[PDB]
RNA sequence: CUCUAAGCACAACCUGCGGGAACCCGUACCGCAAACCGACACAGGUGGGCGGGUGCAAGAGCACUCAGGCGCGCGGGAGAA
RNA sequence: GAAUGCCGGCAUGAGUAACGAUAAAGAGGGUGAGAAUCCCUCUCGCCGUAAGCCCAAGGGUUCCUACGCAAUGGUCGUCAGCGUAGGGUUAGGCGGGACCUAAGGUGAAGCCGAAAGGCGUAGCCGAAGGGCAGCCGGUUAAUAUUCCGGCCCUUCCCGCAG
RNA sequence: AGCCGGUAGCGGGCGUGGAUCCCUGGAUGUCCGAAUGGGGGAACCCGGCCGGCGGGAACGCCGGUCACCGCGCGCGCGGGGGGAACCUGGGGAACUGAAACAUCUCAGUACCCAGAGGAGAGGAAAGAGAAAUCGACUCCCUGAGUAGCGGCGAGCGAAAGGGGACCAGCCUAAACCGUCCGGCUUGUCCGGGCGGGGUCGUGGGGCCCUCGGACCGAAUCCCCAGCCUAGCCGAAGCUGUUGGGAAGCAGCGCCAGAGAGGGUGAAAGCCCCGUAGGCGAAAGGUGGGGGGAUAGGUGAGGGUACCCGAGUACCCCGUGGUUCGUGGAGCCAUGGGGGAAUCUGGGCGGACCACCGCCUAAGGCUAAGUACUCCGGGUGACCGAUAGCGCACCAGUAC
C-alpha cells in the first residue's frame, strides 16, 4: 500500500504481542480467501488489494518471528 | 502461519458445483496436499457449519501452449463437502 | 546500477537537433528503458486509429514520438539559456543539478 | 591376503621376468627377456589368536610381525580391560602403537 | 484359533449391544487399436473375461443372423494389350 | 569444378507410380461462401468366438461442449483423435498403500577383496500369490460397486452389560 | 524521479513523507537430492517420542526430535556429498613406432579409483660428489640431446655445477625427574596416562662437580592500513547551409593531466555515455602489509658412558624407481627369509677392500616462489551467423 500504512502497519505490528499477531493474520488470511472468492467472480475490481494483503500478511508473520527471536 | 484460509482456495464454479447446493454439497479448490481431515477441519473453522463426508479428486493441469512454448497449467484439487441437515453455507449459495 | 538521465520530467529543453530543433519544451514524459524523453508539441506523428470506443469516428489522432535523450537540453529558469548540466552539493549533503553558463538550479 | 593390521604390510604390484640364454659372467652372449607380466606379492599374513582380559581376540598380521603382537598384550596389562568388549578390546592393543 | 512367559489380575481379553471415528493414491478417455509396440490415422505385433440364435454328428469349426459395430479418408468413367 | 566431398537451395524423372486390404454403395432432405466426403432419413452391403462388450498393460486429455479450418488428415471438409476456450475423473466396502510373504533384491552379525567393491544369517523390501468388509437401480453433455435411493457389511476408539 | 521483471494490453496501484532499482546482513524457504526416523520405482509413501490444534479417544494436521560411522569422558565433536581444469597417492591399457615382431616403444600416457585444496606435492641432509667444496624444498633458464641407457635397433634420456624466482625453520621419541591410575611376581616392581626434561653432526642430549645469572620472538591471537562485494565528481560550441536528419561544408570561437572508445537521423574533443585526474562503505568478505600480544627461544669447561626412533639397519631371495633393459650394478624403495648395535654406534662416495672424506635411517609439521581457469575484468595485424563455443536466438533444447 502506501508507504507511510506500511510504515504506521510495522509500527502497530511491532506493538502486538504474538498472540495478537497471530490473530490478526488469521483475520487477513480470512480477507484474503475473501478476496480470492470475489476476484474468482469478477467482483474485485481493486485488484491490487490482494497483493497489498499478501504483503500486509508477510509483514506481520516477519514481526511475529521476530518477536520470538530477539 | 497454516489456517483454514490456506487449506481452502476458492470455490468451484461450475453448473456440476452449483447442482450440488441443493443437497448441501459445495464444491471447492483446496491445498493439493490437504487430507479429507484437514478439508473438514478447514470448513467448519471457514463457514459456520457440520461437514459430514468431504469426497476428494485431483485434476490435472492442461498442457497449454503459447506459439512456440509449450507449458502446463498447475495442478488443483477439488473437494466436496456435505453439511449437515438443515444446514447451508451462504458464502456459496450466491449464484 | 541505472540509466543515467540528464533532463526530468517535465524541465524546459530545448531540442537542439533533428527536425524540430530549436523547438522549446516541457518533458512530457521520461522513456529510460529506451533513452528516450517525449517533449510537448515536438515530434508529431500521425497514428492510425480503429473504429471502437475513444475512436467511434476511427480516422488518426495525434501522437508526440520520443526524441532521444541526447537531443535535449534544459533551459536554465535561472538564466534562461540552454545549457549542460553540473552537479552541485548543498550545504545539506544533497546534490542538485546547477547551470554550466551561471550557476543557478535546475531542480 | 589383505594387509597386516600391525605393520599395515599389503599386497604389492612386482613384475615376472623370465629369461634365457647365460649370463654374461659366465661367458655367454647375454640374458634375454622372454617373458615380463605382472603379478602381485602378498604379505605371510596368519592368524594370531591372544586372550586378553578373558577375551579372545584374533590379529590378521604379517608373519614378521607375530611377536609385535604379544607385546601389545605385555603393554595391555596396565590397562583397565575389563568389561569391554572384544572389538573395543583390539582397538585398544592397537592403540598401543 | 489355541497354549502358556514375563507382567497383570482397579488390569486385560471374549461375547453382545450403543455412540463416535475411518487417512493417502488411482478412477476422464483409447485399449486386437487411427489414442498401445512398429518413423505414418502402417493389411504386422499385443495378456485376462463375456462372446446370443439356427442348421450342419459334436464344437469356440462352418454358413446366415441378434445385440452391437462397421462399408476400411480420393473419386467418376471406360470395358485394349 | 570434381574428393560416390560437407551444408543448403533448386531441378530431372512427371502431371508419371501411388493415394495402404475387392466388406459396396444409391438417393432424398439439411447446413454452408464452398459438399461424392459433415448432419438427418430411407434403401443396400460387411463383421457377429467379432470388425460386438468388459478388464489389465501401455498411452497421457486423445473425453464432453462451444467456436474454428492455415497446417495435420494420403482427395475433399462445413467434419475430426486438429486449432482456441470452458467443463469433466467424487470410494471405510473396487484396485494399491497404512497387512503377509515368493524368486530375487537388500542386509545389524560376520566373511572377503589394491581402491571402487564382492559376499552374507536374521531382519527389511519385493505380487497379477495369501489375506481383507457392496450388491441392485437411478441420475450427468461428460463420473459413478465412488453421487443419489433401497437393503447390507468391516475395522478402529470410547462407554455399558455379561 | 520514476515504478509494478522479459511485456504491450485489460483492470488496478506505488513514489522527493525518497519508490522502482544496485550492494550487504537478516527473515521465510513445500518436496527430492550426501539425504540421514523407516521404506521407496528421486521429488512419493509410512512411523516412534514430546508439545499444540479440532467435539477429538479413534482420524488428521502443525512445531520439535529420532540414520550410520569415527574420535575423546549416555554427553560432545567430527565425518558423508559436490566442484571446470590443476595436484598427490593406489591401479593401469592398446592402437602405434621398431617399415614384420616378442625385449623395447607408445607410457606410468589414456582411463578407473582414493584423497587434498585454493593450490597440491616437496621440504630442513643417514643429501650432493671430488670442489681440501656446497648447504632445506619447490619453480624457470642453462648445463644438454651432454653423461649414459638401448633386440647398442627404433629410440630413450639424467645429475652435479652456473644464472635466476622465493626464502624459514620447527615440534617430538628415548635417557633422567614428578604425579596419577592399574596389576599381584609386593616393589628400589612392571605397565599406562599426564607434566617437566630434550632435539643435535665440530655430534648432541641425560645424570653428578666448579663457575658465569636480558636480548631474541612466531607460521598463533588481537588491532589497523590496503583491497573486494554498490557507487560518485569530472573541462570546453554557437550560427549559417545542403539535407528526412549534420556530426558534412562554411564562418567565428573554445577545452585538453581529458584528441581511448561508444552513441546521437550521415562523418561530433566541446550534445550524450564516457575518457585524463580525482572521490567513496554503516554491513559482509579479505588482510601475505604496519602495530601490538602470546607461545617460544638461550652458558662454559670437568667427570660419567645413561639415551639418541627395531622385526629396523644389515645380508640373501623376488621386484620397482633412476639415464641404467642383469650389466662390473652401486644408490633409493620393499613382498619373503635370516636378523644387529646406540657413537669405540651406523648409512654413503657405482661390485669389492684399504685409505681418505661426506652424512646421521627406521616419528611428525612447515609459509613463499609453482600449476589450473568454473568465476570477474582488461586487451587483440582473433571470428563475424556454413565463421566464432555444440548454442549471438527460450540449446545441451527439438529430435
Ligand atoms: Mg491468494
Ligand atoms: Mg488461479
Ligand atoms: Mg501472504
Ligand atoms: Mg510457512
Ligand atoms: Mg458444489
Ligand atoms: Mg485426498
Ligand atoms: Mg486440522
Ligand atoms: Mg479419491
Ligand atoms: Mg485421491
Ligand atoms: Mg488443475
Ligand atoms: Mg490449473
Ligand atoms: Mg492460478
Ligand atoms: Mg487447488
Ligand atoms: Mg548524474
Ligand atoms: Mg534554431
Ligand atoms: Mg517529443
Ligand atoms: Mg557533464
Ligand atoms: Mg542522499
Ligand atoms: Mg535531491
Ligand atoms: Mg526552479
Ligand atoms: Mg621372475
Ligand atoms: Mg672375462
Ligand atoms: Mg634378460
Ligand atoms: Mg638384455
Ligand atoms: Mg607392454
Ligand atoms: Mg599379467
Ligand atoms: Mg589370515
Ligand atoms: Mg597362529
Ligand atoms: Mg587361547
Ligand atoms: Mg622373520
Ligand atoms: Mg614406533
Ligand atoms: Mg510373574
Ligand atoms: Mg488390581
Ligand atoms: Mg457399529
Ligand atoms: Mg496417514
Ligand atoms: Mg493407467
Ligand atoms: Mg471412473
Ligand atoms: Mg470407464
Ligand atoms: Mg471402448
Ligand atoms: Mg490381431
Ligand atoms: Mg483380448
Ligand atoms: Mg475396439
Ligand atoms: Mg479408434
Ligand atoms: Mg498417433
Ligand atoms: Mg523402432
Ligand atoms: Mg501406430
Ligand atoms: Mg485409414
Ligand atoms: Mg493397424
Ligand atoms: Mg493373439
Ligand atoms: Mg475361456
Ligand atoms: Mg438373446
Ligand atoms: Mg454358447
Ligand atoms: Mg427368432
Ligand atoms: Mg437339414
Ligand atoms: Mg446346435
Ligand atoms: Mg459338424
Ligand atoms: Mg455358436
Ligand atoms: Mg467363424
Ligand atoms: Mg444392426
Ligand atoms: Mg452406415
Ligand atoms: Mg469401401
Ligand atoms: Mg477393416
Ligand atoms: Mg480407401
Ligand atoms: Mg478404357
Ligand atoms: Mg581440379
Ligand atoms: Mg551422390
Ligand atoms: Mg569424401
Ligand atoms: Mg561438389
Ligand atoms: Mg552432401
Ligand atoms: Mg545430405
Ligand atoms: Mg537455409
Ligand atoms: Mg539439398
Ligand atoms: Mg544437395
Ligand atoms: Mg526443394
Ligand atoms: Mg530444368
Ligand atoms: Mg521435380
Ligand atoms: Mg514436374
Ligand atoms: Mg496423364
Ligand atoms: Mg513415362
Ligand atoms: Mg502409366
Ligand atoms: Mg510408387
Ligand atoms: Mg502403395
Ligand atoms: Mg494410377
Ligand atoms: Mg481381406
Ligand atoms: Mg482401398
Ligand atoms: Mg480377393
Ligand atoms: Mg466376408
Ligand atoms: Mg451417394
Ligand atoms: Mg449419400
Ligand atoms: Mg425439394
Ligand atoms: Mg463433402
Ligand atoms: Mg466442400
Ligand atoms: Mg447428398
Ligand atoms: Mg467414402
Ligand atoms: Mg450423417
Ligand atoms: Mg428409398
Ligand atoms: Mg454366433
Ligand atoms: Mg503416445
Ligand atoms: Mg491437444
Ligand atoms: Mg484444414
Ligand atoms: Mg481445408
Ligand atoms: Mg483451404
Ligand atoms: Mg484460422
Ligand atoms: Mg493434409
Ligand atoms: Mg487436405
Ligand atoms: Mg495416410
Ligand atoms: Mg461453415
Ligand atoms: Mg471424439
Ligand atoms: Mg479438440
Ligand atoms: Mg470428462
Ligand atoms: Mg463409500
Ligand atoms: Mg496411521
Ligand atoms: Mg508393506
Ligand atoms: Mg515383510
Ligand atoms: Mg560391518
Ligand atoms: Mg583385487
Ligand atoms: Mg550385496
Ligand atoms: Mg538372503
Ligand atoms: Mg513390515
Ligand atoms: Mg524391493
Ligand atoms: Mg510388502
Ligand atoms: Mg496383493
Ligand atoms: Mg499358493
Ligand atoms: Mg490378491
Ligand atoms: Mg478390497
Ligand atoms: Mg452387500
Ligand atoms: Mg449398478
Ligand atoms: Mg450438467
Ligand atoms: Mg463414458
Ligand atoms: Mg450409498
Ligand atoms: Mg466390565
Ligand atoms: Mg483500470
Ligand atoms: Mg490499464
Ligand atoms: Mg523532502
Ligand atoms: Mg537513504
Ligand atoms: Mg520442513
Ligand atoms: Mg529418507
Ligand atoms: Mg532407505
Ligand atoms: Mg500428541
Ligand atoms: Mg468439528
Ligand atoms: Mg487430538
Ligand atoms: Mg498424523
Ligand atoms: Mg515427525
Ligand atoms: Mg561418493
Ligand atoms: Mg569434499
Ligand atoms: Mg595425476
Ligand atoms: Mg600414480
Ligand atoms: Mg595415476
Ligand atoms: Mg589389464
Ligand atoms: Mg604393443
Ligand atoms: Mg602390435
Ligand atoms: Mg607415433
Ligand atoms: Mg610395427
Ligand atoms: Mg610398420
Ligand atoms: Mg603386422
Ligand atoms: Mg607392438
Ligand atoms: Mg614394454
Ligand atoms: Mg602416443
Ligand atoms: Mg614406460
Ligand atoms: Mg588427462
Ligand atoms: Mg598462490
Ligand atoms: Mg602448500
Ligand atoms: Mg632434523
Ligand atoms: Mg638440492
Ligand atoms: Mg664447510
Ligand atoms: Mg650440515
Ligand atoms: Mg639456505
Ligand atoms: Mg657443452
Ligand atoms: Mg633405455
Ligand atoms: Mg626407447
Ligand atoms: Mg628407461
Ligand atoms: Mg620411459
Ligand atoms: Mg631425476
Ligand atoms: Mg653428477
Ligand atoms: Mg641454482
Ligand atoms: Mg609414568
Ligand atoms: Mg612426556
Ligand atoms: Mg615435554
Ligand atoms: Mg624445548
Ligand atoms: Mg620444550
Ligand atoms: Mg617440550
Ligand atoms: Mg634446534
Ligand atoms: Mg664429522
Ligand atoms: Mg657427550
Ligand atoms: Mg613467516
Ligand atoms: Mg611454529
Ligand atoms: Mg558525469
Ligand atoms: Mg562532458
Ligand atoms: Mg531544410
Ligand atoms: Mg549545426
Ligand atoms: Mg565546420
Ligand atoms: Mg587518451
Ligand atoms: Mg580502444
Ligand atoms: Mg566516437
Ligand atoms: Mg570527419
Ligand atoms: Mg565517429
Ligand atoms: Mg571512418
Ligand atoms: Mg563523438
Ligand atoms: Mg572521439
Ligand atoms: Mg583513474
Ligand atoms: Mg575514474
Ligand atoms: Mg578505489
Ligand atoms: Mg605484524
Ligand atoms: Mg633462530
Ligand atoms: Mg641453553
Ligand atoms: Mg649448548
Ligand atoms: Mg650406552
Ligand atoms: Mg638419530
Ligand atoms: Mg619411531
Ligand atoms: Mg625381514
Ligand atoms: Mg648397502
Ligand atoms: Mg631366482
Ligand atoms: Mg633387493
Ligand atoms: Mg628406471
Ligand atoms: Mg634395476
Ligand atoms: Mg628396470
Ligand atoms: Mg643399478
Ligand atoms: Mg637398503
Ligand atoms: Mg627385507
Ligand atoms: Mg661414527
Ligand atoms: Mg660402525
Ligand atoms: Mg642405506
Ligand atoms: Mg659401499
Ligand atoms: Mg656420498
Ligand atoms: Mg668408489
Ligand atoms: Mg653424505
Ligand atoms: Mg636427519
Ligand atoms: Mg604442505
Ligand atoms: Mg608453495
Ligand atoms: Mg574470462
Ligand atoms: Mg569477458
Ligand atoms: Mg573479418
Ligand atoms: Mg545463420
Ligand atoms: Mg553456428
Ligand atoms: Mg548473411
Ligand atoms: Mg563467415
Ligand atoms: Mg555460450
Ligand atoms: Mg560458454
Ligand atoms: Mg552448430
Ligand atoms: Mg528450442
Ligand atoms: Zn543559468
Amino acid at each position: 500500500m502506501k508507504l507511510s500504512e506500511v510504515r504506521k502497519q510495522l509500527e502497530e505490528a511491532r506493538k502486538l504481542s504474538p498472540v495478537e499477531l497471530e490473530k490478526l493474520v488469521r483475520e487477513k488470511k480470512r480477507e484474503l480467501m475473501e478476496l480470492r472468492f470475489q476476484a474468482s467472480i469478477g467482483q474485485l475490481s481493486q485488484n491490487h488489494k490482494i497483493r497489498d494483503l499478501k504483503r500486509q500478511i508477510a509483514r506481520l508473520l516477519t514481526v511475529l518471528n521476530e518477536k520470538r527471536r530477539q | 502461519m497454516k489456517t483454514a484460509y490456506d487449506v481452502i482456495l476458492a470455490p468451484v464454479l461450475s453448473e456440476k458445483a452449483y447442482a450440488g447446493f441443493a443437497e448441501g454439497k459445495y464444491t471447492f479448490w483446496v491445498h493439493p496436499k490437504a487430507t479429507k481431515t484437514e478439508i473438514k477441519n478447514a470448513v467448519e473453522t471457514a463457514f459456520k457449519v457440520k461437514v459430514v463426508k468431504v469426497n476428494t479428486l485431483h485434476v490435472r493441469g492442461k498442457k497449454k501452449r503459447l506459439g512456440r512454448y509449450l507449458g502446463k497449467r498447475p495442478d488443483r484439487k477439488k473437494a466436496i463437502v456435505q453439511v449437515a441437515p438443515g444446514q447451508k453455507i451462504e458464502a456459496l449459495e450466491g449464484l | 546500477m541505472r540509466v543515467k538521465m540528464h533532463v526530468k520530467k517535465g524541465d524546459t529543453v530545448l531540442v537542439a537537433s533533428g527536425k524540430y530543433k530549436g523547438r522549446v519544451g516541457k518533458v512530457k514524459e521520461v522513456l529510460p528503458k529506451k533513452y528516450a524523453v517525449i517533449v510537448e508539441g515536438v515530434n508529431i506523428v500521425k497514428k492510425a486509429v480503429r473504429v471502437s470506443p475513444k475512436y467511434p469516428q476511427g480516422g488518426f489522432i495525434e501522437k508526440e514520438a520520443p526524441l532521444h535523450a541526447s537531443k535535449v537540453r534544459p533551459i536554465c529558469p535561472a538564466c534562461g539559456k540552454p545549457t549542460r548540466v553540473r552537479k552541485k552539493f548543498l550545504e545539506n549533503g544533497k546534490k542538485i543539478r546547477v547551470c554550466a553558463k551561471c550557476g543557478g538550479a535546475l531542480d | 591376503s589383505k594387509v597386516c593390521e600391525i605393520s599395515g604390510k599389503r599386497p604389492i604390484v612386482a613384475n615376472s621376468i623370465q629369461r634365457r640364454g647365460k649370463a654374461k659372467r659366465e661367458g655367454g652372449v647375454g640374458k634375454k627377456t622372454t617373458g615380463i607380466s605382472k603379478r602381485r606379492q602378498y604379505p605371510n599374513l596368519q592368524k594370531v589368536r591372544v586372550r586378553v582380559a578373558g577375551q579372545e581376540i584374533t590379529f590378521r598380521v604379517a608373519a614378521s610381525h607375530i611377536p609385535k603382537v604379544y607385546e601389545l598384550v605385555e603393554r595391555a596389562k596396565g590397562l583397565k580391560l575389563e568389561g569391554l568388549s572384544p572389538k573395543e578390546i583390539k582397538k585398544e592393543l592397537l592403540k598401543l602403537l
